[PDB]
């Protein structure tokens, strides 16, 4: 309700001084004395300059929307600047696409009981993925720590047995090691992670961020397809994360980039612990969904993590990880009853804020992503985005995403700072000269002499 | 907009390796970097030469020890120009463990000058294998009831440790020396009140000098039972002080506690007496009990004290991975100090003894918390001086810790607690104290959270204000967005002035923004300007450079041409930029 003009002598020029401008179209309105910049106010102002209400030229910022999960897929916008254009984007949760569950687990020694439960529980876990869906693969990698001092004692003796004394089948410490590629066969995963001895190290905290770094960064090794990617991560207290390689004078930073050889991270002792937004970038670009299975203890813990990687979910382990297939079938659920709408980097000319219409009974309005919890199979909520632009911008496009899917709603981004007047036909013989005739004003083919040539 | 990028100038020796540029400090004509060695390289610390344009390095003098850790640990005392350099990758093997803790260099008047150096928060080798020598005072000034508790005591200790690997041996010293039983005699009987029931009171003099020489020499035998492979420990207790003069030499190869008991340590000065007989550090190695019946307390600490470590105090302390100098007053921190609780370490000035201070009380939410990741001396003239410190994975979120300095005759004193509420952000990974005003009091502690993830934004600096109840959130120190995982705030430094305004301003490095850049954050009346006044890109001074910004040092440069120098770390480069009133 509210117009400032400084330059206008056109009417592209009103629409782009600001979203309250409007401008007059009506032929002969201006006097003889008077500028054409009359012709621009709020539209009380030009009302009561005698100016009719269908000669009022205000443009409005419009979004064209042209069974799936995401709809619509493509939407153009015409902003004009201060003015927000809003469609709605409907989810409707489908099925559930096959599982890739690759479980990464913590081998130092208090994970001996566990170690034990686990090699038995391969066909528990593809029979427990396909009563959730179908064709379900699941593979194993396991983790310790870096092998550099305080994190293991390097005493060669130590290194040999870095299990308590009196432990005969024990391993050396190690990094990362990738023990079975995703596959369906739970005899496979039996025999494979049978191999596996218990090992140990020094200090509390572990190394499982540097696993997990290894098992995003390394696809073709692990196996995912294009499906459901699960990441459970089973240990039974903290981690290690950028910074803390300073005391074994590890001072370059993890470069996010594969380095499995011989199904090993050789390389872990040049390379520091990954920071926790390091890793929770990597998860979010390769879709891959982590599932902490911690013990009671660090449960509080790992649930901070859930702030900072969306997609993913903790489920309290037992001491000897023998409940962990119904953790698994818990956080599956959580998992997949919370939705992020969100949008890749923007430039800053454009705002996107997100109202969620939830079915649980949850309204958010005016936020910067869309969140539902509660979302149920073929249950459709709404998410209302709008979009706002600060000036009259270049055609631009930015996607939508939901997080965890592949599927994206394509945004164009169109100006809308011109007027879309009337035509002139009815009015030729136009100015009383050569030129044009262009929203009840003529802009004269440049020269001759003259504002009305 | 006052550092003239385009007259940048750049060091790197031809054999500089990734982590040259880790640490940078400017002394006189010159830069100090510390450069910490990777792969299979040691550290080593350069001298850069302002006039030559070359960097070399700086040879270590009467030093036994350098691990790749050195270079991590440079800091300067702004009041008398020391220099302190620690290298926190001192590890040995104690039977089948292994310890690591820090070696540090203090340089009072410059790299090439005399050089002192200390072992802070350094835990002795006490193997398996012990040989335990008692040396007891038996001058004319014990009563025989005092007598008889140091004998007590000596049984006491034997007792508690008699299904051990220990072997004992005892010798009275007075104005001459005897053995009451030899390591065999120990081996053949094991029983304290047979080994002892022959020992007669000398009654006569306090020759120390030549007791401990007499069983460096006819005690430690491999004859009398002494086993070689075995840790040498010996025990002195003394109710006064030496009645000769000289040397230990022969027995610096000894473990060597001393207890000094009774009125006639009452004074500071007789209780320094006892020093040159005992190990280092006097703190953990001299005893002095005001009465003979604290013999009894005693038994804890001189014994508990005294292999497979699941559990660790010292052991594995890393002290010296960081430091900070004020007014002649030294601290380094070590991070391993009771199962990775952390703490620091009070040291003394020639570095020969120091004071541990950590958390308190010891809870298990302290463990692997890392106190002392950061140390930085907030002094002050008219209030109290305090230091902070960061515990950067407190709860995996990090702290800072408030300590006050000892006032009076009292402690050091922990008054206040600041809480990081980002897991994984590394809270308090960084530290700054500045005195903008320069009115003497240091009002500004800027905390790094160089990890802090979100909002297109990597990494965070806040300014906390000192006021009556403590430090406040007044601000944040606002870095450019669009670099996630920038780790803005690993660095921060205060240039003193740049820009000839008289008040301190501010630099923060933001290594992994692209190549690197750097912020400078202008001093202003009433604190710090949250909106950078200037923003270096790496790619600008170098072209193949990286890290730009691990690490800035700003000083008012006395030579040259320019109001101050900045000296900032890159990978395998160190960059001097100058400071111009127009640029
Ligand atoms: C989106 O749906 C909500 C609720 O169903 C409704 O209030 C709103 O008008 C819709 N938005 C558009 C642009 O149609
Ligand atoms: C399991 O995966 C294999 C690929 O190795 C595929 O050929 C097979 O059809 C899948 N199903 C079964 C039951 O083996
Ligand atoms: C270094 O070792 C030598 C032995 O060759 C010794 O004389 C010297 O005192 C040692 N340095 C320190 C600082 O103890
Ligand atoms: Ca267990
Ligand atoms: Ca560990
Ligand atoms: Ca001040
Ligand atoms: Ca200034
Ligand atoms: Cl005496
Ligand atoms: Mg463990
Ligand atoms: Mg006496």
């Amino acid at each position: 309700q509210e117009c400032t003009k400084f330059k206008v002598s056109s009417c592209r020029e009103c629409i782009e001084s600001g979203p309250g401008c409007t401008w007059c179209q009506k032929l002969n309105f201006t006097g003889p004395g008077d500028p054409d910049s009359i012709r621009c106010d709020t539209r009380p102002q030009l009302l009561m300059r005698g100016c009719a209400a269908d000669d009022i030229m205000d443009p409005t910022s419009l979004a064209e929307t042209q069974q799936k999960q995401l709809s619509p897929q493509k939407v153009t916008l015409y902003l004009r600047p201060g003015q927000a254009a809003a469609f709605n984007v409907t989810f409707r949760r489908a099925k559930g696409y096959p599982i890739d569950l690759y479980y990464l687990m913590d081998l130092s020694y208090s994970m001996l009981d566990d170690l034990r439960n686990v090699k038995k529980l391969g066909g528990d876990l593809l029979r427990a993925l396909n009563e959730i869906t179908e064709s379900g693969r699941i593979g194993f990698g396991s983790f310790v720590d870096k092998t550099v001092l305080p994190f293991v004692n390097t005493h060669p003796d130590k290194l040999r047995n870095p299990c308590p004394n009196k432990e005969k089948e024990c391993q050396p410490p190690f990094a990362f090691r990738h023990v079975l590629k995703l596959t369906n066969n739970s005899n496979q995963f039996q025999t494979e992670v049978g191999k596996q001895l218990i090992s140990g190290n020094l200090d509390a905290p572990e190394g499982g961020l540097d696993a997990m770094m290894q098992v995003a960064a390394c696809p073709e090794e692990i196996g995912w397809r294009k499906v459901t990617r699960l990441l459970v991560f089973a240990t039974d207290d903290g981690f290690h994360f950028a910074g803390d390689g300073k005391l074994g004078a590890i001072l370059t930073p993890n470069d996010g980039r594969c380095h499995l050889e011989d199904n090993l991270y050789k390389r872990s002792n040049e390379f520091d612990y990954p920071s926790v937004g390091q890793l929770a970038h990597k998860l979010a670009e390769n879709n891959i969904q982590p599932i902490f299975a911690v013990t009671s203890r660090m449960v509080k813990t790992y649930e901070k993590l859930t702030e900072i990687i969306p997609k993913s979910a903790v489920g309290e382990l037992s001491e000897d990880s023998s409940n962990v297939v119904q953790l698994i079938k818990n956080a599956y659920n959580k998992l997949s009853s919370r939705v992020f709408l969100d949008h890749n980097a923007l430039p800053d000319t454009l705002k996107v804020t997100y109202d969620s219409f939830c079915s649980n009974g949850v309204t958010h309005r005016n936020q910067p992503r869309g969140d539902c919890d509660g979302v149920q199979i073929n249950v459709p909520i709404t998410f209302q985005v709008k979009v706002t632009a600060t000036e009259c911008i270049q055609e631009q496009s930015f996607v939508i995403r939901a997080l965890g899917f592949t599927d994206i709603v394509t945004v164009q981004v169109l100006p809308q700072c011109e007027c879309r007047c009337r035509d002139q036909s009815r009015d030729r013989s136009l100015c009383h000269g050569k030129g044009f005739l262009e929203c009840g004003i003529c802009r004269c083919d440049t020269g001759y002499i003259g504002k009305n040539c | 907009y006052n550092l003239d990028v385009r007259g940048a100038r750049s060091f790197s020796p031809p054999r500089a390796g990734r982590h040259f540029g880790y640490r940078v400090l400017q002394v006189g004509n010159g830069v100090i970097v510390g450069a910490p060695g990777e792969g299979n390289s040691t550290g080593s610390l350069y001298q850069c030469q302002s006039g030559t344009g070359h960097c070399l390095p700086v040879t270590l003098r009467g030093s036994n020890y350098t691990s790749k850790y050195l270079g991590m640990t440079l800091a300067t005392d702004p009041t008398d120009g020391s220099i302190l350099a620690c290298d926190p990758g001192l590890s040995r093997t104690c039977d089948q463990n292994t310890y690591l803790s820090g070696l540090c260099y203090l340089f009072r008047q410059n790299l090439q000058g005399p050089m002192l150096q200390g072992r802070p928060g350094f835990q002795e080798c006490i193997k398996g294998n012990v040989d335990l020598v008692f040396l007891f005072d038996g001058s004319m000034s014990l009563q025989p009831d005092e007598f008889q508790k140091i004998l007590d005591f000596m049984k006491d200790v034997m007792k508690k440790l008699s299904n051990t690997s220990y072997q004992f041996a005892a010798v009275q010293f007075s104005t001459s020396y005897k053995t009451e039983f030899d390591f065999s005699d120990y081996v053949k009987w094991k029983d304290p009140d047979a080994l002892l029931k022959h020992v007669k009171h000398m009654l006569l003099l306090t020759n120390t000098f030549g007791a401990i020489n007499y069983v460096a020499t006819e005690v430690f035998r491999e004859e009398l039972g002494a086993r070689p492979d075995a840790t040498k420990v010996l025990i002195i207790i003394t109710d006064g002080e030496a009645t000769d003069s000289g040397n230990i030499d022969a027995a610096k190869d000894i473990i060597r506690y001393i207890i000094g008991i009774g009125k006639h340590f009452q004074t500071k000065e007789s209780q320094e007496t006892l020093h040159k007989f005992a190990s280092k550090p006097a703190s953990e190695f001299v005893k002095i009990l005001d009465t003979f019946e604290k013999l009894k307390d005693l038994f804890t600490e001189l014994q508990k004290k005294i292999q497979d470590l699941t559990s660790f105090n010292m052991e594995l302390s890393s002290s010296g991975i960081s430091a900070d100098l004020s007014r002649g007053h030294a601290v380094v921190g070590a991070v391993g100090a009771k199962d990775w609780a952390g703490g620091f370490l009070d040291l003394k000035a020639d570095l020969q003894d120091d004071t541990f201070i950590g958390n308190e009380p010891l809870t298990p939410e302290v463990r692997a918390g890392y106190l002392g990741y950061t140390v930085t001396w907030l002094p002050s003239r008219q209030k109290t001086s305090l230091l902070a410190s960061g515990a950067p994975r407190y709860q995996h979120m990090g702290r800072v810790l408030l300590f006050q300095e000892p006032q009076g005759g009292g402690h050091w004193s922990q008054v206040q607690t600041i809480h990081g509420t980002q897991i994984g952000s590394y809270f308090g990974g960084e530290l700054c104290g500045v005195d903008v005003d320069q009115d003497g009091e240091t009002e500004l502690l800027l905390i790094g959270a160089p990890l802090f993830y979100g909002e297109q934004r990597g990494g965070r600096v806040f300014i906390y204000q000192r006021r009556q109840l403590g430090f406040e959130e007044v601000s944040e120190l606002q870095g450019d967005p669009g670099y996630p995982l920038g780790r803005f705030g690993e660095a921060i430094t205060a240039l003193t002035d740049i820009n000839g305004d008289g008040l301190v301003d501010v630099a923060v490095g933001a290594p992994l923004e692209e190549q690197g850049a750097v912020y400078i954050f202008n001093g202003r009346h009433g604190g710090l300007s949250p909106q950078p006044s200037q923003r270096i890109e790496g790619t600008q001074v170098l072209s193949g450079i990286q890290w730009f910004g691990r690490s800035i040092h700003g000083v008012k440069d006395l030579e040259g041409d320019g109001l101050a120098d900045v000296a900032v770390g890159a990978e395998s480069q160190m960059i001097v930029l100058s400071s111009r009133p127009v640029v």
